[PDB]
């Protein structure tokens, strides 16, 4: 079987940079390779087929080169809407093999995340559970440290995070931390605060119970 | 050119199910058709490929003997009958058109797959379907909806019934410690639009038939 | 003809990569009592007199293949047909190809009556025209995928007063001899009918027919040793 060793695994580069992705084959396919781009959560669009020819509508900054067992995919000038997971694929043998994929993200400036806080709703505390939400919106870089504070006390293991991918425009991320507690534990304390740690912003957005 | 995948959902390990790919916009009987799955988080994995006839069938090793590919050139539909399902058959199954109208009839009829569909979600699991609970997020301003305790993936969240897509952030679901999923959807709106503007979120979970889509 | 790898019968069949300029000569040597193809799709050659085709061709001083297809095969009687290619027949631009002299009239699926086709003499005023044709036959389950008939198919051609018959074979195929080496399920039988100047050829066929595209136009006499 032919193994597609696609490389890199994940890269990052500023807007305008030259992005390059190589795909090796374990055996000779000689032209029967082609590159796909992954629009996040959306279909694959074909960019390069037969390893060098350029598809209808795709821009000129995308180029493929190579033959035999070595193949090269290059973005001449990296743009922001190019944030995607790209895949090579050989169709020279009856079994079809796709490369491992390469995650492409933009290297931009430092963006301070807008911080908001949402208490557990009237509908949810009817059940007997409290879910307090802290939103980290439109920030870069991806790394950020948010610690929950209930009545001036650090919690650990009570919350979970979820980060969106880099947006095609403005190349930032958005984070959601979900502090979950039982209603028996939510009405024992009053002040809930969200302390975030980033480059742009120490910032705390807090609320009082039922105010 | 359109490719629509349908029939994916929650199934037991070992049982049977069948996906349907309704094609339109091109001569379906001239091209070879493909199947590619993508388990969430990982990359693309080729499943099967049928040519413009039903004469030639190719199967990846993991599915050989269990799955079956077929097509109907009259109703321009591609099919994939999966049997003896395994939990590692859980993936997002794409339907793909091969660009070349290669009447190879022997081999090599597969080429660059020009057109893909939006896929259908297949999750092989013996767990309970659970219907989601929709809680609002109380408020330039920022609002949203909270969908909590559901299984399985996916869920769909729309804002203003699809009219409002600008500034929308729907976060990937988080598998909670209980085995259920929980995500959040927020949209930034100006502070002028608290009066004279009602913001509504469309939460629908097809496995639990639980849509009833509610207001913020 | 400066072309490489490709045997004399291989060019005689119009195999891809063996289209080429054919010179004329007034003397020819005969060096293959058993012409052999190393290329195109596996053939059961002994079913017909097809082996003697290239040695018959060299007997003519001037020999040339038709520039245009003798007929267009897609709109032949029996419903619209695709034009066949194959991996055993590598076209230097496509992993698939086929003979330039014939076409694979494969239906888009129901049992059919015997179909009749006349073959014109499109070649010039006096040059004898050799018309090359044949039929495919595969095993029972693929004859169903390919055609609307797993029964043996009937074939017969007539030209210059020579009226022959054939009947295809299902199952128990001999191993793949004198081909491109790729494991196939079916087999091919090839025959040719010669058409004197002005006269037409006739072919009665069923599912699995190989319709002709490029016919030979041969004239003159070349001494043979
Ligand atoms: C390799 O295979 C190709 C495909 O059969 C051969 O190319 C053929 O080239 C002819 C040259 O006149 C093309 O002619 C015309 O094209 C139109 C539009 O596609 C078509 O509708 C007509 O019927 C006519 O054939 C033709 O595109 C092409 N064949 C087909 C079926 O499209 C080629 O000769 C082969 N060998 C090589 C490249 O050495
Ligand atoms: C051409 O014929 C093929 C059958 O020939 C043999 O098929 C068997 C498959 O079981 C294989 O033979 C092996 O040979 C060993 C001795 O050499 C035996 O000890 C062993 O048990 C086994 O039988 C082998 O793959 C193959 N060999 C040869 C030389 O053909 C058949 O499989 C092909 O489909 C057929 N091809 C076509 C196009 O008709």
């Amino acid at each position: 079987d032919i193994q597609m060793t696609q490389s890199p695994s994940s890269l990052s580069a500023s807007v305008g940079d030259r992005v390059t992705i190589t795909c090796q084959a374990s055996q000779d396919i000689r032209q029967c390779l082609n590159w796909y781009q992954q629009k996040p959560g959306k279909p694959p669009k074909l960019l390069i087929y037969d390893a060098s020819t350029l598809e209808t509508g795709v821009p000129s900054r995308f180029s493929g080169r190579g033959s035999g067992t070595h193949f090269t995919f290059t973005i001449s000038s990296l743009q922001a809407e190019d944030v995607a997971t790209y895949y090579c694929q050989q169709f020279a043998n009856v079994p079809l093999a796709f490369g491992g994929g390469t995650k492409v993200e933009i290297k931009r400036t430092v963006a301070a995340p807008s911080v908001f806080i949402f208490p557990p709703s009237d509908e949810q505390l009817k059940s007997g559970t409290a879910s307090v939400v802290c939103l980290l919106n439109n920030f870069y870089p991806r790394e950020a440290k948010v610690q929950w504070k209930v009545d001036n006390a650090l919690q650990s293991g009570n919350s979970q995070e979820s980060v969106t991918e880099q947006d095609s425009k403005d190349s930032t991320y958005s984070l959601s931390s979900t502090l979950t507690l039982s209603k028996a534990d939510y009405e024992k304390h009053k002040v809930y605060a969200c302390e975030v740690t980033h480059q742009g912003l120490p910032v705390t957005k807090s609320f009082n119970r039922g105010e | 050119v359109q490719l629509v995948e349908s029939g994916g959902g929650l199934v037991q390990p070992g049982r049977s199910l069948r996906l349907s790919c309704a094609a339109s916009g091109f001569t379906f009987d001239d091209f070879t058709m493909h199947w590619v799955r993508q388990v969430p988080g990982k990359g693309l994995e080729w499943i099967s490929s049928i040519n413009w006839k039903g004469n030639a069938l190719d199967y990846a090793g993991s599915v050989r003997g269990r799955f079956a590919i077929s097509r109907d050139n009259a109703k321009n539909s591609l099919y994939l009958q999966m049997n003896s399902l395994r939990v590692e058959d859980t993936a997002l199954y794409y339907c793909a058109k091969d660009f070349r109208s290669s009447s190879s009839m022997d081999y090599f009829y597969y080429y660059g797959m020009g057109v893909w569909g939006q896929g259908t979600t297949v999750i092989v699991s013996g767990a309970s379907t659970k219907g989601p609970s929709v809680f609002p997020l109380a408020p330039t301003a920022a609002l949203g909806c909270l969908v909590k305790d559901y299984f399985p993936e996916p869920v769909t969240v729309s804002w203003n019934s699809g009219a409002l897509t600008s500034g929308v952030h729907t976060f990937p679901a988080v598998l909670q410690s209980s085995g259920l999923y929980s995500l959040s959807s927020v949209v930034t709106v100006p502070s002028s639009s608290l009066g004279t503007q009602t913001y509504i979120c469309n939460v629908n979970h097809k496995p639990s038939n639980t849509k009833v889509d509610k207001r913020v | 003809p400066n072309c490489l790898n490709c045997t004399d019968l291989d060019v005689a069949l119009g195999r891809p990569m063996c289209m080429g300029t054919i010179p004329s000569a007034k003397a020819s040597i005969l060096h293959e009592v058993r012409p052999v193809t190393s290329g195109c799709f596996p053939i059961m050659h002994d079913r017909t007199k097809i082996r003697q085709l290239p040695n018959l061709l060299r007997g003519y001083e001037n020999i040339r293949l038709s520039t245009h297809n003798v007929i267009n095969a897609e709109r032949a009687p029996g419903g619209p047909y695709r034009l066949g290619t194959s991996g055993s027949c590598p076209n230097v631009t496509s992993r698939n190809g086929f003979f330039a002299t014939m076409a694979w009239a494969v239906p888009r699926k129901t049992a059919t009556n015997p179909l009749t086709v006349e073959v014109p003499y499109i070649c010039t005023k006096g040059e004898d025209q050799i018309t090359v044709w044949g039929f495919h036959s595969d095993d029972k389950t693929q004859m169903k995928n390919l055609y609307g008939d797993s029964n043996p198919q009937k074939f017969t051609s007539s030209a210059n007063g020579v009226t022959t018959h054939y009947v295809s074979q299902i199952g128990d195929f001999p191993n793949q001899t004198e081909d491109g080496g790729l494991p196939q399920s079916g087999r091919i039988v090839v025959d040719y009918m010669v058409q004197k100047p002005g006269k037409t050829g006739t072919i009665v066929y069923q599912r699995g027919v190989l319709l002709p595209q490029k016919v030979w136009c041969a004239s003159g006499r070349s001494k043979v040793i």
